[PDB]
C-alpha cells in the first residue's frame, strides 16, 4: 500500500473550537487561494497520499 | 418420335437441370456446415455478434460528485 511517513502532518492544528471556526465565514473571502488549491487537488487526483503538501 | 414431342422434356433436360439443382444444394449443404461450425465457436468465445449476451451500461455517470 505504501502511506506517508509519520513526520508527515503538520504542527499546530485544530487549536480551534468547533463553533469558533463557525463564527467567521471571513475565513471564505480571505486566504482562499490555498484552500482551493487544495480543493483542485481532490477532484483531480482521488487519493489522499498525493495532495498532503 | 411422336411421344418425344409435347409429352417428353428429353435428355438435353435433366443434364442440364439438376445440376442445376445440385449447384444450389452445395451452396445449401455447405453453408449450413459453415453455420454449425461458426455457433460452434460464437457461443463458446464472445469474439463476434452471433450469442452475445447483453451488458450492464455502455454510459450511465460521468459528472464530478461531492464524494471523498
Amino acid at each position: 500500500e505504501l502511506p506517508s511517513l509519520e513526520d508527515l502532518k503538520v504542527q499546530e492544528v485544530k487549536v480551534s473550537s468547533s463553533v469558533l471556526k463557525a463564527a467567521a465565514h471571513h475565513y471564505g473571502a480571505q486566504c482562499d487561494k490555498p484552500n482551493k488549491e487544495f480543493m483542485l487537488c481532490r477532484w483531480e487526483e482521488k487519493d489522499p497520499r498525493r495532495c498532503l503538501e | 418420335r411422336w411421344i418425344a414431342r409435347t409429352f417428353f422434356d428429353g435428355p438435353e433436360k435433366n443434364y442440364e437441370r439438376t445440376m442445376a439443382i445440385l449447384q444450389i444444394e452445395a451452396e445449401k449443404a455447405e453453408l449450413r456446415l459453415k453455420e454449425l461450425e461458426v455457433r460452434r465457436l460464437m457461443r463458446a468465445r464472445g469474439d463476434g455478434p452471433w450469442f452475445h449476451y447483453p451488458t450492464i451500461d455502455k454510459e450511465l455517470i460521468d459528472h464530478s460528485p461531492k464524494a471523498t
